[PDB]
């Protein structure tokens, strides 16, 4: 469950920001069916 | 929500569901005045491009592509208190940013007004802002903890997190938190939002007014419920001013 | 100096101009009615009416009757209702409506008086708002049920 720690990404259909770190990401909360 | 509570029948009427005409649900939605729904802008677009972080007309979701549900209790189940509801048009937040999530509010018309009854009537507007700690309500049909769904409506009781120490919590992880957004959560995580939430209201009870009001709603957050980051939603008293700019709504 | 013609007797809620002593030949009066009042002869309402006197000393006409200024039904409030200050349900001059305004899901704005009573000009009015009608809100955050 990584990625990279640059700044915007989509995890499925909610949009994403990695931190300073690649371990943890604040997304929206919506949901996906894709 | 993540270690939630059954919403009892009928304590929270206004809440609204955002599905596909398909009937399967993706946001939530509080009604304002006789035909506005508010709700979180990302809600209300499909995932732009990060080739091209702008926005455009054909980025939107369109009118025809979604309904609104009113008085709803049942995440699939259906009843005689539901109403299903057109789009008339959607409007985001002029400000509002798909990447940094700031101003990230959104409001609905609606092609036909609802029939207020007890299980279906609005919510009011913050009339002034908030203090440090105090509890509020948050309600969805989002992914709970272990990810399964509710066969209901769930909601949590939590306190709101002063300004200053969210930020200092979503920092050094370089995560920008602005006076548009607003912070509900415990030190020690356990209660938040989830997958399935946004735009799903936060509410305050009033007293000596007896009244119930639209605090914010839900926006984004890191996992859901994890310890020392608390769920972030869409202040709301910060874009008052566009929301009866553009409904036309006083209390 | 002519012919003399019977003294006029005046109409109910309503003046004779000029009044004279004696009228004679060639001699024309106007009628007219109170505020809230036109005159009616059959069948039209006007605001005066005349006649002049004629050689064999007799009027042109007889007097018309002052018929009170109607205006007909207050227009319908949505998610309201109407209440009238009589049980004969008046609606000619100077008499009051209440909007009320549908329980407990909907109430007034501004919380006006909400009064309408009839001008003269045969019109329902508000001191507040004119031939403007009020407006019904919905109530906000007041549920029915609270938590167990």
């Amino acid at each position: 469950v990584t990625c990279e720690p640059g700044t915007t990404f989509k995890d499925k259909c909610n949009t994403c920001r990695c931190g300073s770190d690649g371990k943890s990401a604040f997304c929206t909360r919506k949901l996906c069916y894709q | 929500i993540f270690n939630g509570r059954p919403a009892q029948k009928g304590t929270t009427p206004w809440i609204a569901m955002l599905s596909h005409l398909n009937g399967q649900p993706f946001c939530g939605g509080s009604l304002l005045g006789s035909s506005w729904i508010v709700t979180a802008a990302h809600c209300l677009h499909q995932s732009l491009d990060p080739k091209d972080p702008t926005l455009r007309d054909s980025d939107l979701l369109s009118p025809s592509d979604f309904k609104i549900i009113l008085g709803k209790h049942w995440r699939l189940r259906s009843d005689e208190n539901e109403q299903h509801l057109g789009v008339k048009h959607t409007t985001l937040h002029p400000q509002y940013d798909p990447n940094t999530f700031e101003n990230d509010v959104a409001l609905v018309e609606l092609l036909e007004s609802p029939v207020l009854n007890a299980f279906v009537m609005p919510i009011c507007l913050p009339e002034g802002p908030q203090q440090e700690g105090a509890m509020v309500i948050v309600s969805g049909w989002g992914k709970q903890f272990l990810q399964r769904f509710p066969e209901t409506l769930m909601e949590i009781e939590i306190p709101i997190v002063d300004h200053s120490t969210c930020q200092k919590a979503y920092a050094p992880l370089k995560k920008k938190v602005t006076r548009d957004m607003i912070c509900a959560g415990e030190k020690e995580g356990g209660k938040d939002a989830c997958a399935g939430d946004s735009g799903g209201p936060m509410v305050t009870l009033n007293r000596e007014r007896g009244q119930w009001y639209l605090v914010g709603t839900v926006s984004w957050g890191d996992d859901c419920g994890k310890k020392d980051r608390y769920g972030v939603y869409s202040y709301i008293h910060h874009n008052k001013d566009w929301i009866q700019r553009v409904t036309g709504v006083r209390n | 100096t002519g012919n003399e013609c019977p003294e006029l007797q005046p109409p109910v809620h309503g003046k004779i101009e000029p009044s004279q002593a004696k009228y004679f030949f060639k001699d024309q009066v106007l009628v007219s009615c109170d505020t809230g009042y036109k005159v009616l002869k059959d069948n039209v309402e006007m605001d005066t009416f005349q006649i002049e006197c004629l050689k064999d000393g007799t009027w042109s006409n007889k007097i018309p009757t002052c018929k009170i200024v109607d205006c007909r039904a207050p227009g319908e409030l949505e998610h309201g209702l109407i209440t009238f200050s009589t049980r004969n349900n008046l609606t000619t001059y100077k008499s009051e409506i209440k909007y009320s305004c549908q329980e407990p899901y909907y109430k007034m704005l501004n919380n006006n008086t909400g009064i309408y009573t009839c001008s003269a000009q045969g019109v329902w009015m508000n001191k507040v708002l004119g031939r403007s009608l009020p407006t019904c809100l919905p109530v906000c955050g007041l549920p029915k049920f609270s938590r167990k």
